[PDB]
């Protein structure tokens, strides 16, 4: 099917440059113009600079200084955008889009001088006097990571219903988030539950087993 | 006369409406309204019971498949997508237009993408005209150059007939005279 | 640069009702017979998808429940039977003059009957203690409406310093809201007490809904 796989979740030191890739699949690369969009939490969507997969491109004077759009017509079928001299106003989510259908997953760029700290995962299981009930809620606390971008998955997807991903919070340069999952009480103490947290910005993945 | 038009196994598309001729033969416009259950027989000029008594090469049959909500567009003076962009009747229209539902034939689980319709055009269609152009319609000040995007749209859209859709979103089939 | 101003910024509607949002443009986004407006929908945590192109035309894969109307300078997006999955942000974007501009957005949330929060407390893992810290978690899941308040108690006394709260957008399945509260504290400051308590205050209960535990 039509797919726009973006890379990303990248920490970039202030003032450096970065190149975001977006690979296209399921459609002919040359028949569809490609647009790049910027979204910062707090601000709305901003600006559509386009590349015609056949030379031509057009930007916005607001980005006609930090944005350089190119593409590889060849087997890559990949559109690239290079962002130059990244200031703190440049950390955001950038999307590649096809003018029709879903946009790419979005690359989150974080421009900071901080060192990549991996997340610390902790299991949250009730114990010592819990009256069970028809169902039980377990959790995973993902604390002390940077930069933002963390994905928690329960039982590799077997527990996708009754899941809650709480947005992350920045308290002193580090991020903290939580995830909850509710399951029938007849299961968890018998059939085990495992939480798999993924940090792409550190290329790390940690799995924790919840036990009473 | 002939009946392989209405009893045809494959009907045309709106933007490519299929015309058929009939001459040097006899046509009985009365018993036509017998193999019927026709949901539409809109008629302008003379009644078919009276027109059963004369006949030039005027005998023309235009077949295609439209949208339910759009059957009202195959009528003189009407505007819209089909009238302006697919099949335009004149204002001197002297004939009849016959229609009927066909959801059990031209519908699919997952949509039927065979029937299409023109959605954009630089100018309205002159009466009795057939446009099969497939060029990227320039919507704004931009030459498109064989590439789609914001503006510059592909002009032919598919109906995607599903059975779960409503009667307006259901198929049909039209005639002419 | 046409300025796109959306109204309202936040619309609440009921299941099956009609929802309408409007977009004003400083200039006319019309050109030679077509209105160069687009409507995009971004569900919570998803990339935006194109709903409407050329102001009134619907893109493939978009249900007929969405419709586009308006003229030149004032445009409207309508949803005739609002379904539970429509919880999303809605952006209008123009394309008659480069640069292409977007609107401010419109968060569409869904009205439903009240729901009491299921509250669950969680002591700190024994291994966070080895790190020197101790974080007590409390989940308040599936509550409606959005308004909710949280009090942390310890040995009876209220604590308000090391408390951090996180909220979720409305769920596409429940139309409810969940919330997490973390009381972070030192392992040394944690062993100097016994009972910990998470109290929720919501429309559905005149009395605070309480979960608690003791360090024994």
């Amino acid at each position: 099917q039509v797919q726009l796989q973006q890379s990303g979740a990248e920490l970039v030191k202030p003032g450096a440059s970065v190149k975001l890739s977006c690979k296209a699949s399921g459609f002919t690369f040359t028949r569809y113009s490609i647009y790049w969009m910027k979204q910062r939490p707090g601000q709305g969507l901003e600006w559509i600079g386009e590349i015609n997969p056949s030379t031509g491109d057009t930007n916005f004077n607001e980005k006609f200084k930090s944005k350089a759009t190119l593409t590889v017509d060849k087997s890559s079928t990949t559109a690239y955008m290079q962002l130059s001299s990244l200031t703190s106003e440049d950390s955001a989510v950038y999307y590649c889009t096809r003018s029709t259908g879903y946009w790419g997953q979005g690359t989150l760029v974080t421009v900071s001088a901080a060192k990549t700290t991996p997340p610390s995962v902790y299991p949250l299981a009730p114990g010592c006097g819990d009256t069970t009930g028809s169902s039980v809620t377990l959790g995973c606390l993902v604390k002390g990571y940077f930069p933002e971008s963390v994905t928690v998955t329960w039982n590799s997807g077997s527990l996708s219903s009754s899941v809650h991903t709480f947005p992350a919070l920045l308290q002193s340069g580090l991020y903290t988030m939580s995830s909850s999952v509710t399951v029938p009480s007849s299961t968890w103490p018998s059939q085990t539950v495992t939480c798999s947290v993924a940090h792409p910005a550190s290329s790390t993945t940690v799995d924790k087993k919840l036990e009473p | 006369p002939f009946g392989e038009v209405f009893n045809a196994t494959r009907f045309a598309s709106v933007y490519a409406w299929n015309r058929k001729r009939i001459s040097n033969c006899v046509a009985d416009y009365s018993v036509l309204y017998n193999s019927a259950s026709f949901s539409t027989f809109k008629c302008y000029g003379v009644s078919p019971t009276k027109l059963n008594d004369l006949c030039f090469t005027n005998v023309y049959a235009d077949s295609f498949v439209i949208r339910g909500d759009e059957v009202r567009q195959i009528a003189p003076g009407q505007t819209g997508k089909i009238a302006d962009y697919n099949y335009k009747l004149p204002d001197d229209f002297t004939g009849c237009v016959i229609a009927w539902n066909s959801n059990n034939l031209d519908s699919k689980v997952g949509g039927n993408y065979n029937y299409l319709y023109r959605l954009f055009r630089k100018s309205n269609l002159k009466p009795f005209e057939r446009d099969i152009s497939t060029e990227i319609y320039q919507a704004g000040s931009t030459p498109c150059n064989g590439v789609e995007g914001f503006n510059c749209y592909f002009p032919l859209q598919s109906y995607g007939f599903q059975p779960t859709n409503g009667v307006g979103y259901q198929p049909y089939r039209v005639v002419v005279l | 640069d046409i300025v796109l101003t959306q109204s309202p910024a936040s619309l609440a509607v009921s299941l099956g009702q009609r929802a309408t949002i409007s977009c004003r443009a400083s200039e006319s986004v019309e050109y030679h017979g077509t209105i160069l407006m687009q409507w995009f929908q971004q569900k919570p945590g998803q990339p935006p998808r194109l709903l409407i192109y050329a102001a009134s035309n619907v893109d493939s894969g978009v249900p007929a429940r969405f419709s586009g109307s308006g003229s030149g300078t004032d445009l409207s997006l309508n949803i005739h039977p609002v379904e539970e999955d429509d919880i999303a942000m809605y952006f209008c974007q123009q394309s008659r003059k480069v640069p292409y501009t977007f609107g401010g957005g419109t968060k569409l949330e869904i009205k439903r009957a009240d729901a009491a929060p299921t509250v669950s407390i969680f002591p700190p893992s024994s291994e966070q203690l080895t790190s020197g810290g101790a974080s007590v978690v409390c989940f308040l899941n599936n509550f409606y409406p959005k308004d909710i308040n949280v009090k942390w108690k310890i040995n009876g006394s209220q604590r308000q310093n090391g408390v951090l709260n996180s909220w979720t957008d409305q769920d596409s399945k429940d139309s409810t809201y969940s919330m997490s509260s973390t009381l972070t504290l030192t392992k040394d400051e944690y062993e100097r007490h016994n009972s910990y308590t998470c109290q929720a205050t919501h429309k559905t209960s005149t009395s605070p809904i309480v979960k608690s535990f003791n360090r024994n």
